[PDB]
């Protein structure tokens, strides 16, 4: 019985609302003033990477059919100003990426929102990963929580694994990271990350990331011990993070190997996965893990100095911990 | 010399820019964006697709040092609040994409311009002038159009395929490289709802004025001509298709030979041709804004025809445009 | 069940083996490639363009297991020694591209198969057949070709325009994803000079034979069509652009419900109508061989139109060469 | 002047040819592939990742005239076959990845060449020799290997790294560009399943021994470097991400400095250094084997360090194969 709005029909919004869906969640609004009811059918019925939905999809009386339920559409700039009341007063995924901060994003509690979910990190808002420190979640004080970045969701749960076997005594980590809709078709501009104004199809381009030290909020054994960065290259979707880590403990590859999959058939089954397929990137296009741990891709030079290869679809993945996490915090209701 | 200022330093204007560099008769004074030097510099230096700037750029007071002169630099959002008058600008490349009627681009004349060139087809009834097509058409005009890239493209190839065997009757596609108006991952773009699909993902048909256009640049030639666009994931390079019906019985050979002789004759440095085995990359960089693919081309028969014809959608027209600043300044 | 052998397990042999599991009339029981079947169970389990397999696949002992089904894998380089009767085959789906003449795909009825389908046109006199324009003139021969992806995406649309307001004449473009012929980056192509270069990179022309066939297939067209490809940087899907010229006026409008009536009457399956703003993408995993596309499509005037169809050229073709298997052992 | 014939004219025999005639040094006398004259011309003349060829070529008795200069065409699969003396050659750049150790490069020898330079990672115990770390080890020897694109990227830097900071251990990812060995669609590669994974649509990861390599041909590096590969869709340059921990606390800004002091001194042409905000395509047709990018890379502590360093994959390493064909002659 849990009720959502998504704010931002975008990648994220769209396939939170696939999601939703595919679970029964039951989504009573959209708010996106960029997207009418008309071309949020058009949107949400075809998609370039996840393929056309598995569905139907119509527009009626200014509405957002799918499935033959209906949706209400809102076309507000600011948050205080949504209807959230018209609708049931529901839980609110926050993924236009503007409202950031616990101020910005309660602007959707003033409007009647219950809880809201910001589908990225916050300068504030408590970061909460599915499988790492979702119990840390307190409906008493918390009315808006962040579900963190797609790269947290997938460095967190493996560096959880690492660390609690054999102690992560420092980690550098890279991400090999596929294009966004913050990037460009060709040179443009992008005043604050002006590398990330050059074409996306034509370069790999370096990228700053904040994942790895946000392992460290929610981890707190972690703070201070991990640092890394991004590569964007030229793939639609999925990344693969990249983490080379010192350990306290001596382990060889075989007994983190084990670690790893027992974790994933586990505590942290549907959030870490374990193979060792010959895979790539589109082995993971729709796929709901976290993270998928790649074990023939990562090396170890010793018992103590290895890097580790985890796959993460960013958009469809994500999208899965959105919902995973406002469910859970609905279970939460006192 | 002729003294330009650029409004948008987007890709047709940076490649403006760099192609200006390599002209006595022009030269930038002043570039207008949203944007600080210091970036510019960085925009100027670098390029994706056509390398690193062959020359020296350096900012200094907030202003640009390109090969040695001074550049003056603003970040107007309104063009009439531009004081072109201040650097003694004759013509502004108008490149922005966002005033492309005589009410908008006039804000240039306003704020001291003398003239105006659109860098794209005019919303209004401003003239659009084609090199090879119409450019001795210009009638003092203060505000002008020079048209499309695909109609720069076409235009020239239309004449000379016209004026030797009667276009009929043509239907005209452009396989066209990705651009600044399209999106990554799939986007809103309400105007054009195929246009926001991710550009690296798709083949994405889309709208061209652009066969309409040739009957604007060459009367005799309205109302024969329309067509369309495919978008696919190129960064540049686009290609022209042209499916013509003619009036005039004429061998491939006969049709090499009329655009051959064109090339090197009214229309060289405009249309170019080739036999050789080329592909889009080839044309990168290329200056000629129509260059016939002999050996891509098709007929069925004597009279029904397709035409092949390259163009770097950047380069070409960036130097085209530079051509229409100088034949209005004469 | 009609019992099935593959020949190459390339693009269009696993995608046939793909589309052949949803089929109650056809079993797959062995594969033939240069390939152990481990390796073969890897490349049917995952798939860049069209997702991981739905169903289970195992190797035990052993032994490729797919969907409990034990399928019978072979490495010879020699169709003759295929054994094909030892596993009770009835036909054989030839999918390497190698054995495109009777003489090389007889191979297969001396190893003991009844039939054998080229999944691609004949070099040879070969029957070919695409399904809505000639499957009814099958006559029992014992080797067919299914043409190919473009051919059985023109076909049909160019029945539907020619019994309707007939083609007097037309030229084709198809704007095509790139295949496994191509090269990563700029490498040998010896045939194809232009297609040896990096398939990323580059709008790529290319000769094709698939407008001419249309005249094979169906007789009255023959002569009537001509054409060629532009190969671009996407992994599936293509679309043709065809230009015509009609004998009978048609507005637009006549044209869009004659190509739905027929998609919703005799060619249902076969071919599709869309009016909505789909892109390339859209169409990965389309069974219909010939999507017209109504928006993208643009008419000069009554006589002189350019029609849009899309086609999955990997999965349009697979499911129609299963067609085909079925209907020859009707 | 140094007499040298290539084998191989691919991405590496077409790079070290164009690279070659910018040197007063080394010419180019002969060169074999798999290709008619004619074709080979093509190849040269036209490159989708570093323009058309700057300079005449032309075909003249089934050879090569690049400039004026006659070039020696021959098509033998067999290196035994080359006669090698009957063209004057000196060195062979050997560059069909087919023949990498000593028995198989030693044909050229056979067949008349004085000494040869393998363009890859030998597979067998010949020497190993890298620019800026080990070039003056080099002791005679008539067949040498330039090692690999990475260890030439990541040696000249470890180097730096160790001689001021040392170097306890090491782990290295390379972002590599696409490249030959490479599928456009999903297809066999029974070798490195991955790679048979279609290149444009994927993050292929893939292992590599250049990392170890460094130990080679930086001795006091043995057994501190190892480390693996991500393969993306882009044609051209790939990038070295270093992950190090260092003897000596050092400051990031002291690693620039040190970085910048010796791309400066002792690793000037081999090492650059740069503080812009550089992509891959602002390294293409880059010369230098390893730019240091100053602020890609991060610090966790004094002693733990990620550092990155580009390369044009291509240019760079042909580059430096003529550097060890001109060393080796001295
Ligand atoms: N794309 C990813 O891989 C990814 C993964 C995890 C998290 N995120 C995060 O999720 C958020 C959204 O990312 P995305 O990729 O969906 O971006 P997007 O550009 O695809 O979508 C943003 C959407 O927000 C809408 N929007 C803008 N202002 C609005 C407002 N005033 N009110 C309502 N809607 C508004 C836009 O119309 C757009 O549809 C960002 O914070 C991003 O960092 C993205
Ligand atoms: N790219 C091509 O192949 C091509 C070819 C021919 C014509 N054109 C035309 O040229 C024009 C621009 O094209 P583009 O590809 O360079 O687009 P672009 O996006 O690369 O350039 C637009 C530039 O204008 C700037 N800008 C936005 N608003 C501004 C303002 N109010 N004042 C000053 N600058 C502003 C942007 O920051 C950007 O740098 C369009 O009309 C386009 O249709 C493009
Ligand atoms: N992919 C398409 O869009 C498309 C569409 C229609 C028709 N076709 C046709 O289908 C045929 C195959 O095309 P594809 O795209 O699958 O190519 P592919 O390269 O993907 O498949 C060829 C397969 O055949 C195998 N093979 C090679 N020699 C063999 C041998 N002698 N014995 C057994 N197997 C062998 C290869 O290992 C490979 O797996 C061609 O005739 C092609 O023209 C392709
Ligand atoms: N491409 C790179 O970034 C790069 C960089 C450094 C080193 N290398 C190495 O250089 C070598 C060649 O690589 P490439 O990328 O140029 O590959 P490539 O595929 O582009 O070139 C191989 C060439 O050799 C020809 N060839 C095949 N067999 C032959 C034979 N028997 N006799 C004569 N010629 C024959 C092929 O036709 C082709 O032109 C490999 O060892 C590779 O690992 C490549």
């Amino acid at each position: 019985m849990v009720k959502v709005g998504i704010n931002g029909f975008g990648r994220i919004g769209r396939l939170v609302l696939r999601v939703c869906m595919e679970k029964g969640v039951r989504v009573v609004a959209v708010n996106d003033p960029f997207i009418d009811p008309e071309y949020m059918v058009y949107m949400f019925k075809y998609d370039s990477t996840h393929g056309r939905y598995k569905g139907t999809v119509e527009h009626k009386n200014g509405r957002l059919v799918v499935d033959n339920l209906e949706i209400n559409v809102f076309q507000c700039k600011e948050p205080k100003e949504i209807p959230w009341s018209s609708v049931g007063n529901p839980y609110v995924v926050e993924a236009t990426g503007v409202y950031l901060s616990i101020e910005a994003a309660s602007g959707h509690i003033s409007s009647g929102a219950r809880r809201v979910i910001v589908t990225a990190p916050s300068p504030d808002a408590p970061m909460l990963v599915m499988g790492v420190n979702e119990k840390d979640y307190n409906p008493g004080s918390m009315t808006v929580v962040s579900n963190a970045s797609c790269t947290t969701n997938c460095l967190a749960p493996l560096a959880k694994v690492i660390h609690e076997r054999f102690g992560i005594v420092e980690g550098l980590m890279t991400t090999v990271h596929a294009y966004t809709a913050t990037q460009k078709t060709v040179d443009g501009p992008s005043k604050k990350d002006w590398r990330g104004g050059r074409g996306a199809h034509q370069n790999i381009i370096p990228s700053s990331t904040g994942a790895a030290k946000a392992v460290g909020k929610v981890i707190p054994e972690l703070n201070g011990k991990l640092t890394g960065m991004a590569f964007r290259v030229p793939t639609p979707n999925v990344s693969v993070v990249d983490l080379t880590c010192r350990l306290a403990q001596p382990a060889s590859y075989t007994a983190i190997k084990e670690a790893v999959k027992a974790a994933a058939k586990g505590p942290m089954a549907g959030i870490l996965a374990y193979t060792e397929d010959q895979v790539v990137s589109t082995d993971f296009n729709g796929d709901s893990h976290s993270s998928i741990f790649d074990a023939k891709a990562g090396i170890a030079l010793n018992d103590n100095f290895v890097k580790l290869v985890s796959w993460y679809d960013n958009e469809y993945g994500y999208s899965h911990r959105v919902v995973d996490l406002l469910r859970y915090m609905f279970s939460r209701e006192k | 010399t002729i003294k330009v200022g650029i409004n948008g330093f987007g890709r047709i204007g940076r490649i403006v820019f760099r192609a200006a560099q390599k002209r006595s008769d022009i030269e930038i004074v002043a570039i207008n964006d949203l944007l600080d030097a210091d970036y510019m510099a960085y925009m100027l230096k670098y390029d994706s697709t056509h390398g690193r700037f062959d020359g020296t750029v350096e900012v200094k007071d907030g202003h640009l040092i390109v090969n040695g002169k001074k550049i003056r630099v603003t970040a107007e959002r309104d063009p009439a609040n531009l004081k072109w008058d201040e650097v003694g600008v004759d013509v502004v490349a108008e490149a922005t994409g966002l005033f492309l009627t005589d009410e908008t681009a006039r804000k240039h004349i306003t704020a001291g311009a003398k003239k105006v060139v659109m860098t794209g087809p005019s919303k209004d009834n401003t003239p659009m002038f084609v090199k090879g097509a119409n450019f001795d058409k210009y009638a003092g005009q203060d505000i002008v159009s020079n048209a499309s890239c695909t109609t720069n493209c076409l235009a020239p190839l239309a004449k000379v395929i016209n004026d030797n065997f009667g276009i009929i009757e043509g239907l005209m596609t452009t396989v066209h490289a990705t651009t600044a108006t399209q999106k990554t991952v799939d986007g809103p773009s309400h105007k054009d709802w195929r246009g926001g699909r991710g550009a690296s993902q798709n083949i994405i048909p889309s709208s061209t004025g652009a066969a309409k256009a040739v009957g604007k640049v060459l009367p005799e030639l309205n109302g024969k001509l329309t067509g369309m666009a495919f978008r696919v994931p190129t960064p540049n390079v686009s290609v022209v298709d042209l499916t013509v019906r003619l009036e005039k019985a004429a061998t491939y050979e006969q049709i090499k030979a009329a655009v051959k002789a064109a090339a090197e004759g009214e229309m060289k440095g405009v249309l170019g041709y080739t036999e050789d085995d080329v592909v889009s990359t080839d044309f990168n960089g290329e200056v000629c804004t129509s260059v016939f693919d002999a050996k891509a081309g098709i007929a069925l028969n004597d009279n029904f025809v397709k035409l092949v014809s390259w163009y770097d959608n950047e380069t070409g027209y960036s130097n085209k445009v530079l051509d229409l600043i100088a034949h209005i300044s004469k």
